[PDB]
Formats: structure tokens, C-alpha cells, sequence
């Protein structure tokens, strides 16, 4: 209950008009009461003056307070809808930025404990369920309660005996039954968040696999998997529906009890008088039509099990704290960047074992280095250290000379472009596709980088225009390794870090694309992984990794003489 | 369109037919809390009356009592049973809606996957199907009381006044019209807004997947324009379609909050004389007046909650745009083959000017022509984006063909998927591990395996070699996209799948990617040793090495424009030799 507070102080940045939804919610239900309240006293006041007392009895006023009483019935539930919703879309809205803008800080490590389909449920699907906390969950409970006072008080002229027992029904069952249904409902909200988000993992899970789940048979079993978790979600919402059944049932029950109550205790005398005359018709129609007041506090509290486990879900992922920081120094980024590494360990999260043991070498400006090594033998590791991807353990990175920690990422990323080993082709167009490195670049240089690495056959058709990814067109395994090369060539960053990136080209594509980045890599710091021996005489140094340590160092015509 | 929105209506009604005994209880209960609605009024009425007018004591007024106790309890009753039999037709209509949808997935296959975003086909799942439940939980049965429970009240009221029950008529026909030209474009105003809710989580999901590029080239604060601008669309999409729900239900409370003035200023007139035509030439009695009062909101209640349903039916009409779309647009194959080949021995592959073409509809690969006798196993050569991958994916019924395609003399559309997915096993370009554990994914062909025959695979495709680095070994996690492991890790796990399952067909796209040139030896001779006991296709780079494949297929933009030994080939000049001289400098 208590982590809602953090999402409370979103109220303030709109409150002018969430406070105004709730105004505006409060005049409709006391106009909406007031209309039956005085229709009913209308006609049996005009009954007991019968047709002598038409002069004496004034006829003109009461009729005007039921036709104004229905006017600001419609226009202020109209209006106060309108508030309420646009203010609240537009919390939602800093909401959802604010949640997103907290994933990118703890990329690498941080998104590793979580899985993409369920991150996707909070960011899209929880962050809508948690903003319903104004609109169902405040704005019904102070509403409510004000025109319970209300009414209590504007009554209490009349008689005090009565008044509180209308009141005392209304605002003991404003007090102390939300809460119970709370209680009631809290373990089948958490478990219906729980498994909205557990059905979309396994199913965006699925459906991503679907390509190896197909050809080994697995379809069926891990379909099957996901049909249980819908089955269980489908209890969970099953179990909700009885209780708003049994909510509604209740308040319809306590609904029947005041006016059964006040037919039976009006009936003997209002304002110390035996004879009410009208009067009992006042509070008849009162305790019939005051109920609609507690209309939504009736599932308000079954929507607060289910906002809070919500609640939870978002402020675990803001309240992590990302791994790597970055000062805010701000600094010109170099044209000519060497690079040293003095004994830089890493172990990975929640491991024992030391992805790199005792890496150090050093890398003039200039100088192309070709790392080459065993699978599994950290050569990746090493290009995400430069990153600032993780931060080292009892070692250290400096770039020209200076900690690679000193530098501010806005020109941590200037100094480096890398081509990871696994590319990623977004939703996007082809030109929002490359322009990810130099968004600055206009179209002719798009297409020319596009024709230089051999990609001249994207700019058919649609080319620029003509939408990649997933929804679109998809690129082959040759085809991704030359858009991130691409990628890569656009940024021109002074330090490039290059993982296998002729992997999956032929001979012949392969050395057109090493002459290509021969030219355009001159002058430029390069470390290159590779598993290929090919094209190394180029190459000031050769480095050769084994389980996470550097072996062998020198030129290659060095390292054939050592054997 | 118009004529679109019919289509999907009628969709939608064909899928309330398994449910039709819930929908029938839920209409007989709404009528009978019609009753319990006019009975709860008739004794209110009647007991202020006799109290006022005629001044009873309470303590004679017992049996009115009693009765209104009755009617009360009755009425939350029906509330009880109608909020659960509203809920079960919902739900079980939701439950086979879902289960039509996932079967198409199925036999959708990775291609028309990837004609959506993974972010997207979860909103069509989740959100869209469920935002049908009001549709069916609320305003099916609601039709049939919009027009039985208003008829009720007024044959309840004529006794009483036939002014009293003009009134309410007299106000009526204005709230189905203003409901439907209001709702004219709700429809299609939440057709945009499933659309605009789609592209937001496809979207975020697809930088979700590649938020490591976005950190490398430090689009933080790009991405975060582009989440504003997806979920601003998004969010004027919503402010549009609640905005028609907030006009409707205004101006249907316009008239029910008119009508209920009229009703107390006709009847506080006609009690002060003012007014004479109402009654039946009898005084004007105050039970009347009450009755038509207490019975005056709940006339336009069945049209309230019809107009409240209807845009729950403008909801369901605009998230079944998508999914009709999705069950209309055929599959790789026009009809589920069903054909099975009974031999588990290698199967023949023969293909006549096949094309080989993509779900949108180009072309991948060229005409193909060749033949691949049963046990014998070919090498796909070429340039990078010639069609060969194409190919492989053809023959795993992924995507759509158009010439002929022939496994043992049979059409590939015509052989049951299911059955010839078994008798196929393959490692693919990138490979995914979608298993949990490394276990479970080396074990995904089939999970009771023996281990004996586990430690074979984890040997054969080297993935013994690194287990130890492991934390729990064979059963760690892999994690999500496989981020436990190194490329080169991944990829093995990936070669330990196919070699699990002997089968009569096993295709290899670059089975060694990304394995150095000692790691590719030992996986290669697992796979030159595994490549001879069935039909074998492998699309390799590495030309030198293979000196003893049956034939090999060099193709260049869709055609295999030359296909023989490598002994000949080699010598032979063209485009092979010419491939390979690039090759081993
Ligand atoms: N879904 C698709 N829509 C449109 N075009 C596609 C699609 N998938 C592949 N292509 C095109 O088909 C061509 C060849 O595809 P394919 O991947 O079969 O060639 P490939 O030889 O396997 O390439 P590589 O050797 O790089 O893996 C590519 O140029 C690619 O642009
Ligand atoms: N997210 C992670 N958590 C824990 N360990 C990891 C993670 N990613 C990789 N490792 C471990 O680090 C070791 C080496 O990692 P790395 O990816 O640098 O190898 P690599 O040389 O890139 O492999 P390849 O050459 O095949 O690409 C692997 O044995 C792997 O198990
Ligand atoms: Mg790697
Ligand atoms: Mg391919």
C-alpha cells in the first residue's frame, strides 16, 4: 500500500485539474441526488396541499431546482469525465517515458535479470493498469466521501436522529467494506499481474522461437506450456468476477437496508413532529437515489490490488541503480585515440570463474590490431570493456592516456564505434536504420556507403523509403553483416572495434569489403576480431587469446617465425 | 469502411454460438430483475401513500414491508447471478477466440511471424482479444433487454397514468438515434487505436531486443523521442475514442435526467390542479406519482447500459480488424497438405523451375533446377544474398513456392507439416536457443532422451569442451537470447540439436559460424560423419575443405549455375574456380 506513495507525487504536476475532475465529480452526484431528493418531496408536498392549496403552496421554485438539478446532472458528469481522463492520460504519459528512460542505463547487465516479453508487460501493459489509480481508485473515494458529509449535514437540519443513520450507513460502508473486499481481492490481483505479464513472455518467447520450435517438435509442448498460464490467468479473472458479483449484490443489500430504514424511522416523526407530511418522501428518496454516490467505491478497492502489484513491478525496475556511471565533464572528443590496458579482470555477474585474467596491451594511434583466440576465449568481453559496457574489477582502461571512467558518454560514444558480433536489424526504415551512427547525414551519403559496402540492390524499389525488420523486408545473414559495417563506416569514430566482421561473407564479398574498410579505416585505431588468418600481413600487431589471457604478441610475419 | 465493419460483425457473432446457453440465462435474468423492479416500486409507492396521504401508522404496514424485504433480497440476487453468467459467456467465447488464433500461428511458421513485430502479435493476443469480453459479456444480451424492460415498465405505468407513460415514450425514440450517429465512427476510431497501441509495443520491443546497438551509438536520448512519439499518437487515439463514450453517454443522460423532470413537474402540477388530462377522469392519486418517479430512471437504465455496451461493441469491432485480417491471408500453402510419406530412409529432393517467394510476395530465389538422389548430400555455394538460405527455408515449409518441389516424388504443399517436420532436422543462419536451460535446449528434438545420448551430442558438436566453465554445467541457464553464452557457445548447442535426432533430411546453414579454425574442425568432422547417413544440404563457405561431397550447387542470384563434382569443378574453371581463388591467400 505504502508504494504508491512514490506515484502520488505524479498528482502534483496536473493538479489543478485532477482536483477539478474530482470538484466537478462531487457537483454531479449532489446535483444527481438533489433531482430525485427533490422530485420526491415535489410531488408529496403538492399531494398534501392538494388543489385548495394551489396559491399558498409555491409551485414555481421547486419546479425550477429539478429542471436545473437535471441540467447539472448531465453537463457536469460530461465535463468532469473529460478532465479527469485528460489529465490522467498525460501522468500516463511521463510515466511511461520515465520507466523507458531507465533501461537503457542498465543495458548489458541490468536487462539480463529480467525477460524481454515480461519487460515489455511493464512498460506498456502495467504502466496503463498503474495509472488507473486516480481515475477509479482516488477521485470515487474523496468524491464519495464529501458528498456523504454533505448530504449528512444538509439533512441534519431536519432531523439529527435520522441524518446520522442515513450518514452512519453510508460512510460505515464507505469506511470499513472496501477494505474488506481489499483484503478479499489482493492475492487475486497480484496473481492476475502476475500472469498477464508471465502469458506475454511466453508467448512473445514462442512466437520469436518459432523458426527451431517448428522443426524439433516443440511447438506443441511449449504451446501447451502457454495454454496453462491462460488457463490460470483465466481463474484469476475468474475469481475477480465473483467478487464484483458479491460486491454489487452487497451494496444493493445495504442499498435496500437504509431505505427500508428510513420508510420504518421517518414514518414515526421528522423534526420532533408526529406528522412528517412530505417529509418522509425527503428521506425516502434521499437514501434511494444517495447510493450512486458509492457506486464506484464498490470495485474501487479490487482495482487497488491490482494498481499496487503494478506499483511494485515499475518501482523495482526505476529503483535500480545501473552499474556504470558517467560524469557529467563535458569534453572535446579526440581525432587520434591510443588506448592502454594495465592488468583489466572481469568476472561476470553472479559467476566464480574470471571472463578476462591479466589483459594488457597497448595500442598507438593509428595501429591496426587483429585479436584472434578460441571460442569462448573473452575476445567479445574484452570489446564490451572498452564499451564501458561493465567496469572492471581491480583494473584499468585509459584512452589517450586518460581513464576510460573520466570520459562523458555523450563522448564516450563519438571516440568508438563498434560492429558487434550479433547485429540487430530494427522495425525501422532503411534510412532510420542507419541513421543510428551520423543522424546527421543526408540521404547521398546514406546511399553511398550503401553502394560502397555492396548493399546496392536495398536502394530498388522503395530503397531509402522501404521498411526493415520485423513488418518489413528482412535481410539475409550476409546482407545484416554489411548494414552494421555501414553502421560502423557512418560514425566515423576515431577508436574502432570490429567483431568478426566478415563472418558469414563469401571469399569473394569478403575481401571486397576488407579492402573497403583498408581505405576507409587509414588512420584510424582498429581492433579486430577474427577467427580468419586470412589478410593479417596488414596488421601492426596479431594477438592471440586463450581462456581470457593474451598469449601471443607481435606481427604476424613475427608470430609464423615462433611457431 | 462500412462494408468492412459488417464483415467483422458478423465474425464476431459466429464466435458467441458456443457460448449461446450463457447469453439466454444472463437475457432471462435481466427480465427478471425488470420485474423485481417494477414490484420493488409498486410497494414503495404504496406504503408512502398510505403513510402520507392516508396517515396508517407504520405498525399496520407490515405485509408491504415484508414484501419489499422480499423483492430487495430477490434483486441482489439476480445481480449476483447475472455479473457471473455475463462473465462465463466472455470468457469461454475469449478461450476459443485465443485458441483459433494460436493454432494459424502454428502453421504460420517464421515467416509470416516476421511479417509483424513480436510486440505487436502480443497486443493482437492479449489485448485485442480480451477487450472482446464487454461485447459479449454485456452487450449480446443487452439488446433484448434495451427493448423488453422498457415495454415492462411502461404497460406497469398505463393503469396508473397514460400521460405518465407518454412521457417516458415520448423521449425514447431520440436515444437510439443519437446513439448511432454518435457511434458512427467508434469503430473505426478504435481500429486506430489497437493500431496505434501495436505499433507502441512493437516498437518498444524492437529496441528492447536491440538496446545493445542503442547503447553503442548512444541513442539514448533519440529513443526516448521516439517512445514519446509512439505513445503520444497512442494516447490521442485513447482521448478519441473515450471521447465519443463521454458525448453518447452525455446526451442519453440528457434525456433521462429530462424525462425525470417532466415526470415530477407533470405530477407536482396535477396535484395542484394545474394539469387535468393525465388521469383516467379520477383524482390523481400519490402512489402514481411515485410509482412513475421511482420507475422513471429505471426506464432508460436497459437504454443507458445499451448505449454503455454499444461502444464495448465498437471495441470488439476495431481489435477484430487486425485478428480477421490475420485468419484471412493464407499461409505458405494454400491448404493444409496432408499427404505423409511412410519411410523414414533419405528422402529424394527434385525441383522443376521452382520459385521460391516471400510472404509479401518477391521473389528470393531464381528458377531452381536440380536433383538430390536419397542419401546423398550436396554443398550450397555462392555469393551472400544469391537465394540460398531462400532455399533452405523452402524445404523446411516455411515459405511459398511456385514451381515444383518434390520429396520422394511427392509435393512439398501436400505433405502433412507436422509429419514431414520430423522426418527434417536442421541448425539455421543466426540460431536461437529458446529452451531455459542449455539442457533443455540441446534435448528440444525430444526431452526424454537417454544420457548416454545426450553426452553423445554434447561430444559430437563439441559443447562438452566448455561445459566446465559453466556454473551448473549442462543445466545452466542460457538466458534470454542466449546472453550466457559466447557466439561461437550458442552455435554449438545449436549443431548439438541436429545431431540428437537421426532423420531423413538435415540441412546445415553454416553450421560452423564463428568457430575459429580449430573448433570448425572438430565440429565439422561430427557433421561429415552425420552428413552420410541421410539426404544432406549444407550451405558452407569454407570451399576447401570439402573434397568428398556428392555434388555441389554454386548459385548466383537465384540460379544454381553450376552443379558437379568438386574434383571438376575445381580444375574446371568458372565460377567456382573464380570463387574460390578469392579464397586461400
Ligand atoms: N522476407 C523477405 N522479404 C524480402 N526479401 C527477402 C526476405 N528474405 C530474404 N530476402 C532477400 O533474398 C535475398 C537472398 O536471400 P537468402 O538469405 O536466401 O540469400 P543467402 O545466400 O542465404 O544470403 P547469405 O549468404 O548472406 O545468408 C536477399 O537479398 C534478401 O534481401
Ligand atoms: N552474460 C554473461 N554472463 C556470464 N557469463 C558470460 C556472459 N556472456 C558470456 N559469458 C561467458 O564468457 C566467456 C567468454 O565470453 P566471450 O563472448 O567474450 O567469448 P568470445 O571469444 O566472444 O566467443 P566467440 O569467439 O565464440 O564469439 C564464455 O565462456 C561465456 O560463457
Ligand atoms: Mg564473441
Ligand atoms: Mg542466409
Amino acid at each position: 500500500m505504502r508504494a504508491l506513495l512514490p506515484y502520488l507525487a505524479l498528482y502534483k504536476r496536473h493538479k489543478w485539474m485532477l482536483s477539478l475532475g474530482i470538484v466537478l465529480a462531487i457537483v454531479t452526484l449532489l446535483a444527481s441526488i438533489g433531482l430525485l431528493t427533490l422530485s420526491g418531496w415535489f410531488l408529496s408536498a403538492s399531494a398534501v396541499a392538494g388543489v385548495a392549496g394551489l396559491y399558498s403552496f409555491n409551485y414555481m421554485l421547486p419546479a425550477a431546482g429539478v429542471r436545473g438539478a437535471a441540467i447539472t446532472r448531465t453537463a457536469g458528469r460530461y465535463f468532469e469525465r473529460l478532465v479527469s481522463h485528460d489529465a490522467t492520460f498525460r501522468v500516463l504519459q511521463h510515466l511511461r517515458i520515465y520507466t523507458f528512460s531507465k533501461l537503457l542505463p542498465l543495458s548489458p547487465a541490468g536487462l539480463a535479470r529480467y525477460r524481454q516479453g515480461e519487460l515489455l508487460n511493464r512498460v506498456v501493459a502495467d504502466v496503463d493498469t498503474l495509472d488507473h489509480l486516480y481515475l477509479r481508485v482516488i477521485s470515487p473515494l474523496v468524491g464519495a466521501f464529501v458528498v456523504i458529509m454533505v448530504v449528512t449535514i444538509g439533512l441534519s437540519f431536519l432531523d439529527f436522529t435520522l441524518a446520522f443513520t442515513l450518514g452512519g450507513i453510508m460512510l460505515l460502508t464507505l469506511f470499513l467494506m472496501p477494505p474488506l473486499f481489499y483484503r478479499a481481492g489482493k492475492s487475486t490481483g497480484q496473481n492476475l499481474t502476475h500472469l498477464r505479464g508471465q502469458y506475454r513472455q511466453q508467448l512473445t518467447a514462442w512466437l520469436q522461437g518459432q523458426a527451431e520450435l517448428t522443426i524439433f517438435g516443440a511447438s506443441d509442448r511449449y504451446r501447451t506450456q502457454l495454454e496453462n498460464t491462460e488457463i490460470q490467468w483465466l481463474e484469476a479473472q475468474r475469481r475477480q468476477s465473483e467478487l464484483t458479483a458479491l460486491s454489487q449484490a452487497i451494496m444493493l443489500l445495504i442499498g435496500a437496508l437504509a431505505v427500508i430504514l428510513m420508510l420504518w424511522m421517518a414514518s414515526g416523526g421528522v423534526g420532533g413532529n408526529a406528522q412528517p407530511g412530505a417529509l418522509i418522501a425527503l428521506f425516502v428518496f434521499c437514501a434511494l437515489a444517495a447510493f450512486e454516490a458509492l457506486a464506484p467505491v464498490t470495485g474501487a478497492f479490487q482495482h487497488l490490488g491490482q494498481v499496487i502489484a503494478s506499483a511494485v513491478r515499475i518501482s523495482d525496475l526505476t529503483d535500480q541503480k545501473p552499474e556504470v556511471t558517467f560524469p557529467d565533464t563535458q569534453t572535446r572528443v579526440a581525432d587520434r585515440v591510443s588506448l592502454t590496458l594495465r592488468d583489466v579482470q572481469f568476472t561476470y555477474p553472479e559467476q566464480s570463474q574470471q571472463a578476462l585474467k591479466g589483459i594488457s596491451l597497448q595500442v598507438n594511434a593509428g595501429e591496426h590490431i587483429a585479436i584472434l583466440g578460441r571460442t569462448g576465449c573473452g575476445k567479445s568481453t574484452l570489446l564490451q570493456q572498452l564499451t564501458r559496457a561493465w567496469d572492471p574489477q581491480q583494473g584499468e582502461i585509459l584512452l589517450n592516456d586518460s581513464p576510460i571512467a573520466s570520459l562523458n558518454e555523450a563522448a564516450l560514444r563519438q571516440t568508438i564505434s563498434v560492429v558487434p558480433q550479433r547485429v540487430h536489424l530494427f522495425s525501422a526504415t532503411l534510412r532510420d536504420n542507419l541513421l543510428l551512427a551520423s543522424p546527421g547525414s543526408s540521404d547521398e551519403a546514406l546511399s553511398e556507403i550503401l553502394r560502397r559496402v555492396g548493399l546496392e540492390k536495398l536502394l530498388e524499389d522503395a530503397g531509402l523509403n522501404s521498411w526493415l525488420g520485423e513488418g518489413g523486408r528482412q535481410l539475409s545473414g550476409g546482407e545484416l553483416r554489411r548494414l552494421a559495417i555501414a553502421r560502423a563506416l557512418l560514425h566515423d569514430a576515431p577508436l574502432v572495434l570490429l567483431d568478426q566482421p566478415t563472418e558469414g561473407l563469401d571469399a569473394t564479398t569478403e575481401s571486397q569489403i576488407l579492402e573497403l574498410l583498408a581505405e576507409m579505416m587509414r588512420e584510424k585505431t582498429v581492433l579486430m576480431v577474427t577467427h580468419r588468418l586470412r589478410g593479417l600481413s596488414r596488421f601492426q600487431q596479431i594477438i592471440v587469446m586463450d581462456n581470457g589471457q593474451i598469449i601471443e604478441q607481435g606481427t604476424h610475419a613475427e608470430l609464423l617465425a615462433r611457431q | 469502411n462500412k462494408s468492412r465493419q459488417k464483415e467483422l460483425t458478423r465474425w464476431l457473432k459466429q464466435q458467441s454460438v458456443i457460448s449461446q446457453r450463457w447469453l439466454n440465462i444472463s437475457r432471462l435474468l435481466g427480465f427478471v430483475s425488470g420485474i423485481l423492479i417494477i414490484a420493488q416500486a409498486w410497494f414503495m409507492a404504496r406504503i408512502l401513500q398510505h403513510m402520507i396521504m392516508e396517515n396508517i401508522p407504520r405498525e399496520a404496514l407490515l405485509l408491504p414491508f415484508t414484501l419489499l424485504v422480499l423483492t430487495f433480497v430477490l434483486r441482489a440476487w439476480v445481480v449476483w447471478l447475472r455479473e457471473r453468467v455475463g462473465y462465463h459467456a466472455g470468457q469461454h467465447i475469449r478461450f476459443a477466440i485465443r485458441r483459433q488464433v494460436l493454432d494459424r500461428l502454428q502453421q504460420a511458421g517464421p515467416a509470416w511471424i516476421q511479417g509483424k513485430p513480436a510486440g505487436s502479435w502480443a497486443t493482437l493476443v492479449l489485448e485485442q482479444i480480451d477487450d472482446m469480453h464487454d461485447y459479449y459479456a454485456r452487450y449480446l444480451p443487452q439488446m433484448a433487454l434495451a427493448v423488453s424492460v422498457p415495454l415492462l415498465i411502461v404497460v406497469a405505468i398505463f393503469p396508473s397514468n397514460w400521460a405518465a407513460a407518454l412521457i417516458l415514450l415520448g423521449t425514447a425514440p431520440l436515444i437510439p438515434l443519437f446513439m448511432a450517429l454518435v457511434g458512427m465512427g467508434a469503430a473505426d476510431a478504435n481500429r486506430r487505436n489497437f493500431l496505434a497501441l501495436a505499433r507502441l509495443s512493437g516498437h518498444f520491443l524492437d529496441r528492447l531486443r536491440g538496446m545493445e546497438t542503442l547503447r553503442i551509438f548512444g541513442r539514448g536520448e533519440a529513443e526516448i523521442e521516439s517512445i514519446r512519439s509512439a505513445s503520444e499518437d497512442f494516447r490521442q487515439r485513447t482521448m478519441e475514442v473515450l471521447r465519443l463514450a463521454f458525448l453518447s453517454s452525455g446526451i442519453l443522460e440528457f434525456f433521462t435526467s429530462l424525462s425525470i423532470a417532466l415526470v415530477a413537474v407533470y405530477f407536482g402540477f396535477s396535484y395542484l390542479g394545474e394539469l387535468d388530462f393525465g388521469h383516467y377522469d379520477t383524482g390523481v392519486t400519490l402512489a402514481a406519482g411515485f410509482l412513475a418517479l421511482i420507475l422513471a430512471p429505471e426506464f432508460f437504465q436497459p437504454l443507458r447500459d445499451l448505449g454503455t455496451f454499444y461502444h464495448a461493441k465498437a471495441q470488439a469491432v476495431g481489435a477484430a480488424d487486425s485478428l480477421k485480417t490475420f485468419m484471412e491471408t493464407p499461409l505458405a500453402h494454400p491448404q493444409r497438405g496432408e499427404a505423409e510419406l511412410a519411410s523414414t530412409d533419405p528422402v529424394t529432393i527434385e525441383a522443376e523451375e521452382l520459385f521460391i517467394t516471400s510472404p509479401e510476395g518477391k521473389t528470393l530465389a531464381g528458377p531452381l533446377n536440380f536433383t538430390l538422389p536419397a542419401g546423398q548430400r550436396a554443398v550450397l555455394v555462392g555469393r551472400s544474398g544469391s537465394g540460398k538460405s531462400s532455399l533452405l527455408n523452402a524445404l523446411s515449409g516455411f515459405l511459398s513456392y511456385q514451381g515444383s518441389l518434390r520429396i520422394n516424388g511427392i509435393e512439398l504443399r501436400d505433405l502433412s507439416p507436422e509429419s514431414w517436420r520430423k522426418h527434417l532436422s536442421w541448425v539455421g543462419q543466426n540460431p536461437q536457443l529458446p529452451a531455459a536451460t542449455l539442457r533443455d535446449n540441446v534435448l528440444l528434438a525430444r526431452p526424454d532422451a537417454s544420457e548416454q545420448e545426450l553426452q553423445a551430442a554434447l561430444d559430437n558438436a563439441w559443447v562438452s569442451e566448455f561445459l566446465p566453465l559453466l556454473p551448473q554445467g549442462v543445466d545452466t541457464p542460457v538466458g534470454d537470447q542466449a546472453a550466457r553464452l559466447s557466439v561461437g557457445q550458442a552455435q554449438r548447442v545449436a549443431v548439438a540439436r541436429a545431431l540428437l535426432n537421426p532423420c531423413s533430411l538435415l540441412l546445415l546453414d553454416e553450421p560452423a559460424a564463428s568457430l575459429d579454425a580449430h573448433s570448425e574442425q572438430r565440429v565439422m568432422e561430427a557433421l561429415n560423419a552425420a552428413s552420410l547417413r541421410q539426404t544432406t544440404l549444407m550451405v558452407t563457405h569454407q570451399l576447401e575443405d570439402l573434397a568428398d561431397w556428392d555434388v555441389i550447387w554454386v548459385m548466383q542470384d537465384g540460379r544454381i549455375i553450376e552443379q558437379g563434382r568438386y574434383a571438376e569443378l575445381s580444375v574446371a574453371g568458372g565460377p567456382f574456380a573464380t570463387l574460390l581463388a578469392h579464397r586461400q591467400e
